[PDB]
RNA sequence: GGCCAGCAUCAGUUUUGGUGGCAGGAUAAAUCCAUAGGAAUGUAGCUUGCCUCGGUAAGUAUUAUAGCCUGUG
RNA sequence: AGAACUGGCGAUGCGGGAUGAACCGAACGUAGAGUUAAGGUGCCGGAAUACACGCUCAUCAGACACCACAAAAGGUGUUAG
RNA sequence: UUUGCUCCACACAAUAUAGAUGGAUACGAAUAAGGCGUCCUUGUGGCGUCGCUGAACCAUAGCAGGCUAGCAACGGUGCACUUGGCGGAAAGGCCUUGGGUGCUUGCUGGCGAAUUGCAAUGUCAUUUUGCGUGGGGAUAAAUCAUUUGUAUACGACUUAGA
């Protein structure tokens, strides 16, 4: 007989856990937790993204589901080496989170001419969808 | 097309006022979509027009227009200060108002 | 009949203080200093980082 | 942004939602509040029952019929909190109150329309996990509201009808996504993806 | 006279050679090479009040041919120039790139 | 009183004819600016030596920066405070990244848990804890465990709109 | 030639941004690089004892198939 | 009730303390613009349902000087020492 | 009480406004958890995927949007009808059948715009009432007075009388 209990997976605050800065000067760059100061402050390092090593509050960052093996208290040179070895910036770009993020600056960078072209293209696509939907 | 709007909709909140004293010469306008004073900096100097309906036929139309302009920001939530050629009747607290894109700086 | 403030009106800034034109020539406010670099003694560094 | 905004009162705080609505009403936005019987109040049930009893005993001595009226319905209890947040004795404050409609449950046509919530007023987003809260429907019944079972019977019937509507909508949405997925791999699909669409 | 000389072209959207103020104009990012046009003939005294005068009609036809030749180079520009600009629901001009 | 900085201040006890070249006392002062740092320096010499601002001068004031501003340490701090009844001595340990930041949170913690204002707190000593298991407070011991992972089983993310079209989810 | 406005170039007062060149501190401190020493919330290895051919468990071992700290430059 | 020094009210509006002759700010020709004082920025109400560290759950919580009251003594309530 | 009363299509007028100017776009429930897809022994199931805001989605090109020529599709959409069903909490709305007709920017064209002269909301709502054309329908009561006393200071109340 089964003894099923739901797991309810959570993003743990841990050494090696990759963060995403949402408030501050970075505002969208990737960093990794190096050492845990207390329940609300952590030490992060974003050397590939350009984030200086600093003590940040947990309310200014959002944890990502990416995790890589990083020693506790590893310096900037050590963090940057394990970051490229695990290819953190490649796994992040393949996630739907970054593809949803990268989509929204692309729409914000649309010119007035490009906004007209999107209108035309969506009208051609809507013709094919309506034809396919009305025959099934 | 379906929409011919070249303006942004605003709302007349109240006059510039203290707790118990108001100044009708300056009106507070809330522009939709704006929530920061930095975004409100774009709308500085833009022309404001209040469209209302009258009863007596004036010039072949029952619509009279009161013009104004955005002078400065107000607060931290994107509210802007406005001074019109003639002060708003103070019965339009919450009435829709039109902010145009000219004079444009883009 | 009207006071024109210097530091924003250059014509008044040239009426008073005729050296202001010379001040803009060598620019007189971004002058690079001579590169020193003699180092403080050990007793200053030990005192600064003392417990 | 909308002609009429319909707010679902379930899971909200009576005070933090009223202050949000009172500001929207003064700005000229029509507000309709549904399901006022599922509003939440911070503090245990015995706290709020004692507070209402303190309010209940406040009445004019020489004529009880002209004193403070202690309304028992959940819609009017939320209205009383909202009424004191608006200068209702002026012409401007009276016009703001005619832009507001509060109901128990979800009434007709506002049942066929979209309902929204106020993020800064949800009980789950403001209260610490462990704090005790009271339901407005249960509190109203304990002070003299006699329509809790009628609303609960009508609400249960409404959810059955709305579940059948969602099954048709969910099945139609899956058919739409199949045609939109077939719309991919084409020239117009790849050009749209280059422009962020 | 601190104003701008503009053209639709008249064949595309019906805006002839006209004079407008620079403060009532939003400049976009789309660029068309104007280095094939004889604009130097037109001046402030050209637009003198003194129906539509006949001579200015052929000046409109001699200028638009030098633009529609390059309009056809970039795709969908001719249809773009014949469509009116408007603000939709949710559009925020303080972040709209023009 | 603000975002602190660490200063070193040297007084001199201005020379008389009888006694030239005095002893040049030195202290480390936590303050926001140099004006308060010099004021706090004279306040403590008036509690230790027969000297005041009129009888002495400030030889030098230098700002002390952290040697390793980006390495998490454990700080053992001794304080003496004035309460509503009397004077008491405390020892507390704060896990932070610098001496200045650890002092800043202590003033917040002292005011929160004991209602002690800045004027009623004396910083006796801020010392580093070199070794593990020399930390005596349990709320610092928790973060020194091996392979420490902790979740946040609630997510109140802030919103910017008065109305949202979906119910929020606190998954994390 | 009134009255009411628009734009441009100015003056006075002021508000809000972008950006450049320099001067100071321990001639920032760090990071970084080099070197020496050291420790465990002890890495690989070794060894021991349980075990669904391997995963753990405590001893050894100061950089190795992880790293860190301190001093100096 | 009776003195000492000074500042005020009386003779004084204005902004603030919901409200008040004395308190805080600041004293007043008629206007415009800009900046602040004291006090405030959930709504009434103009202004951040700002940020940061903690403390508190009260079957009569608490919420701001003058100010419109509370004590001795107690609590394996909880926090820090 | 001098062809009055009411309803629908429309025409001319006035009156009125707390404020239309792309679209109020419908599961429920949990939050120390769920949505969706799929499989399965249909479960408090397995697996996959998603969130981190609506910054979305649908709609949106033409004289405020003309005149016409085709191509490719058998769709999209508006309107007047029509078929059937559901909805009583304030239903007064929703879904759907059949054809008719108009438009289509899904694609390729041909003409028309100007002089409103450098900006002046540039009129585009529905609200009631009035008044005339003409397409249907309907053919009463109450009060005073008189009377009654289950009522009553007076009004009121309760009754009666072709």
């Amino acid at each position: 007989t089964d003894s099923i209990v739901k797991a309810s997976n959570w993003r743990l605050v841990e050494v090696g856990r990759v963060v995403l800065i949402k408030k501050g000067q970075s505002a969208g760059k990737l960093a990794a937790i190096v050492e845990i100061i207390d329940q609300k402050k952590v030490l992060i390092d974003g050397p590939k993204a350009g984030v200086p090593r600093q003590a940040i509050n947990l309310g200014q960052v959002v944890l990502t589901p990416l995790t890589f093996a990083l020693p506790r208290g590893a310096r900037t040179a050590t963090v940057s080496k394990k970051w490229a070895a695990a290819a953190v910036c490649e796994k992040w770009a393949a996630s739907s989170w970054a593809k949803k993020i990268a989509q929204r600056e692309r729409r914000a960078a649309l010119t007035d001419f490009e906004r007209f072209q999107v209108m035309v293209l969506r009208k051609q696509k809507r013709y094919t969808v309506k034809k396919a939907l009305a025959k099934a | 097309a379906e929409s011919h709007r070249l303006y942004v909709k605003g709302k007349h909140l109240s006059y510039q006022r203290s707790k118990r004293v108001n100044n009708p010469n300056v009106s507070l306008i809330k522009i939709e979509g704006v929530a920061t004073p930095q975004d409100a900096q774009f709308y500085l100097g833009k022309r404001i027009a209040y469209v209302y309906r009258a009863s007596k036929e004036v010039r072949g139309s029952k619509i009279r227009v009161m013009w104004g302009k955005v002078t400065r920001t107000h607060g931290n939530s994107g509210v802007v200060r406005a001074t019109f050629r003639n002060n708003l009747p103070a019965k339009t607290f919450g009435a829709s108002v039109r902010i145009f894109l000219y004079p444009s700086n883009i | 009949v009207l006071k024109k403030n210097p530091l924003k009106n250059k014509q008044v800034l040239l009426r008073l203080n005729p050296y202001a034109k010379v001040f803009a020539a060598e620019k007189l406010g971004s002058k690079k200093a001579e590169k020193t670099g003699t180092k403080p003694a050990a007793v200053f560094t030990e005192t600064l980082k003392h417990d | 942004v909308e002609p009429v905004v319909v707010i679902d009162g379930k899971g909200h705080l009576v005070g933090r939602l009223a202050s949000v609505v009172a500001k929207q009403l003064l700005n000229g936005q029509k507000i309709v509040v549904v399901r006022a019987e599922e509003l939440n109040i911070s503090g245990e049930f015995f706290r709020n029952k004692l507070k209402y009893h303190d309010f209940l005993r406040k009445a004019t001595a020489f004529n009880k019929t002209r004193g403070p009226f202690h309304f028992r319905a959940p819609s009017r209890i939320f209205y009383k909190a909202l009424r004191g947040m608006v200068s209702h004795k002026t012409a401007r404050g009276k016009a703001a109150l005619e832009r507001l409609k509060v109901f128990e449950g979800i009434p007709p046509p506002y049942d066929k329309k979209k309902r929204v919530v106020v993020p800064q007023a949800l009980r789950v987003l403001r209260l610490k996990p462990g704090r005790k809260y009271t339901t407005l429907g249960k509190l109203s019944t304990s002070v003299g509201w006699k329509y809790e079972d009628v609303v609960a019977k009508l609400e249960a019937k409404r959810k059955v009808s709305s579940a059948e509507y969602y099954a048709k909508k969910r099945a139609f949405t899956k058919k739409v996504a199949s045609a939109n997925a077939t719309a991919a791999e084409s020239d117009v699909a790849k050009q749209l993806a280059a422009l962020g669409y | 006279d601190n104003t701008l000389l503009i053209s639709g072209p008249f064949k595309v959207n019906g805006v002839p050679l006209r004079r407008v103020n620079a403060r009532y104009v939003i400049a976009t990012s789309t660029k068309v090479s104007v280095e094939g046009v004889n604009v130097e003939k037109f001046n402030v005294e050209y637009f003198a009040k003194e129906e539509i005068k006949a001579e200015r009609v052929e000046d409109q036809k001699v200028v638009d041919k030098a633009l529609i030749a390059e309009i056809k180079k970039t795709p969908l520009l001719k249809q773009y120039l014949s469509a009116s600009f408007s603000l939709k629901n949710g559009d925020k001009p303080h972040m709209l790139k023009f | 009183m603000a975002h602190f900085k660490e200063y070193q201040v040297i007084g001199r006890r201005l020379p008389t004819e009888s006694v030239p070249e005095p002893k040049l006392f030195r202290m480390r002062i936590f303050a926001s600016n140099e004006v308060i740092a010099k004021s706090r320096y004279w306040y403590f010499l008036q509690k230790l030596h027969k000297v005041k601002k009129a009888s002495g001068e400030i030889v030098s004031i230098n700002q002390i920066n952290e040697a390793h501003p980006t390495k998490v340490k454990n700080f053992g701090v001794w304080v003496r405070y004035d309460s509503r009844s009397g004077t008491h001595n405390m020892y507390k340990e704060i896990r932070d990244v610098s001496r200045v930041a650890a002092v800043e949170t202590l003033y917040q913690d002292m005011a929160a848990r004991h209602r002690a204002r800045f004027r009623s707190i004396h910083i006796l000593k801020v010392a580093e804890i070199e070794k593990t298991a020399d930390v005596k407070r349990q709320y610092v011991k928790q973060f020194l465990t091996k392979d420490l992972k902790f979740p946040l089983p609630h997510r109140v993310q802030k919103s910017t709109k008065t109305f949202s079209y979906k119910r929020p989810s606190t998954f994390y």
